[PDB]
């Protein structure tokens, strides 16, 4: 594996060159909101970031190691956590708003046109505060991203089938070994190096419960058929059992 | 599935 | 100023140890197999009597009690099943393939399906225990991690005072760790492969209380009014 | 509110 022979300027390098591009929504600010036209908004957006997504996983060393069934189990598993942490990330400098594309920058009133949607928005908006508290550093971000990827879905996949897993654990061991290399060459000690990966680690658990709660709302939203849902966004969503 | 063939692609 | 700040990392594990609730039985009425109703049943009576021990657990957690009143209420309201799970994987971690949900009570997968929709909740229970297992998960890395769950889950849908607390707990963490002899880069790789966990046991909470608003409203049976204060607080209706 | 969780917390 060459995953696991990288050093930890490289596993940034790779980190930052697989990163995906930020995209537009089709907002039209002459067309008055509706529940329906912001969750269409959302959706489409969604839809066309999950084709981005799927070529950025490919791109974290250590994905493509794994078989197929292996790779579809992980993306089902933290889709939505992966677009929850980039768009925390992408809100960070606009406090009190959640920029979900440079030409969709919405705040917690307007999450109230949408049915059970702004208590998500306001777990979205802290966990943006949170990351300008810490001062969360691109790089970081990175990191954790890629975490996600890794383990979200690493506890609910024979003995064969069981050390695909351990690979698995690898990547992640190098990727903490990233984070902690990037604390201590940005000055930290090593009392603030380990405080500081556990504060970052214990974001994710946040963002696990933001994610659940938001696939809660989304499967509402398409019993009440709300908006018609892309092929893929479907699929994604059915992998929940909800 | 579509993510299965996307991931193939 | 909060005392908790003031303690070194084997005042804090010997604090923490201190302060662990007794493990509690359930009936001891040998009748196999279970139904749904009677499995349900022994399961939320003991977590109801867990829950007034958890409690009195809580207050001895160094810095809980310096905070408010309603921002403890909150916590344990955000936390609580958080920390039964966690403590039913602790407690099964010697029984692979097994839920210890009381010494009397050590039940296994198939005894999941009993119930409607709980043997994919006891898959995720069980893999925690086994990954706990194969990491030779220690009883006071046990006692931090579950401390870290009741001032972490809660604190973003609330500060400082909780985050130095949370300071301190991973000071110790890694106290304990290199008093194990681990190397520092088996330290800091070991503390994220348990902060990761704490990903899944979130996972697995939000799983089981639909779970359980799912048998109150399927009338399954009677639910204890503190277990009924404690899922109403997740708003599932 | 009335809470059984307060009167546990403040025994
Ligand atoms: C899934 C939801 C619609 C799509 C939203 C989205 C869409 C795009 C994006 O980059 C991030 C997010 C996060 C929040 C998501 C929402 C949470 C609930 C809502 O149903
Ligand atoms: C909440 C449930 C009943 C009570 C269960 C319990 C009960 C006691 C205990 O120590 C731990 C757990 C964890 C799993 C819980 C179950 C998850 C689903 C079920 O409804």
């Amino acid at each position: 594996s060459l995953a696991l022979s990288l050093t930890a300027d490289q596993m940034v390098s790779a980190l930052l060159d697989a990163e995906p591009p930020i995209l537009y929504s089709e907002y039209d600010p002459t067309r008055p909101f509706s529940e329906a036209s912001m969750m269409g908004l959302l959706t489409n957006l969604a839809d066309r970031e999950l084709v981005h997504m799927i070529n950025w996983a490919k791109r974290v060393p250590g994905f493509v190691d794994l078989t197929l069934h292996d790779q579809v189990h992980l993306l089902e598993c933290a889709w939505l956590e992966i677009l929850m942490i980039g768009l925390v990330w992408r809100s960070m400098e606009h406090p009190g708003k959640l920029l979900f594309a440079p030409n969709l920058l919405l705040d917690r009133n307007q999450g109230k046109c949408v049915e059970g949607m702004v208590e998500i928005f306001d777990m979205l908006l802290a966990t943006s505060s949170r990351f300008r508290m810490m001062n969360l550093q691109g790089e970081e971000f990175v990191c954790l991203k890629s975490i996600i990827l890794l383990n979200s879905g690493v506890y609910t996949f024979t003995l064969k089938s069981l050390e695909e897993k351990d690979h698995i654990h690898r990547v992640l061991d190098k990727i903490t070994d990233t984070l902690i290399h990037l604390m201590a060459k940005a000055g930290l000690t090593l009392q603030q190096q380990h405080q500081r990966l556990a504060q970052l680690l214990l974001i994710l658990s946040h963002i696990r419960h933001m994610s659940n709660k938001g696939m809660e709302h989304l499967y509402s939203m398409k019993c009440k058929n709300v908006v018609p849902l892309s092929d893929l966004l479907l699929e994604m969503l059915d992998a929940h059992r909800l | 599935k579509i993510l299965h063939r996307l991931l193939q692609e």
